């Protein structure tokens, strides 16, 4: 708050904080079968049934 | 000393399509086996009386 008239602050403090990031570790699994990955990628580019 | 020849066997095969085997049996040869798992299939087979 502004000075004067009976009036007296604590003048303006200012803090310099450092904090962390905190880390959080995710897992997932995926399957697939083999057979999917193989037939819808061929060295022969012709089209599938 | 002489080195009077160096020789080497290559190994040639008649393949299964070219034998007289393929005579006894009928052949289509499929993009993926691993896709089906197993084949069940089911005739209705009627005598004459």
């Amino acid at each position: 708050i502004a000075h004067g008239d009976g009036r007296r602050p604590n003048k303006q403090r200012q803090y310099i904080v450092m904090k962390a990031c905190n880390k959080h570790h995710i897992g997932a699994e995926i399957e697939l079968a083999a057979a999917d990955i193989e037939l819808l990628f061929a060295e022969k580019e012709t089209p599938l049934d | 000393e002489a080195l009077l020849g160096v020789y080497t066997n290559v190994v040639e095969f008649v393949k299964f399509l070219e034998t007289a085997l393929a005579a006894a049996c009928v052949n289509t040869e499929f993009k993926d086996l691993r896709r089906m798992i197993d084949g069940k299939i089911q005739f209705k087979i009627s005598m004459p009386t």
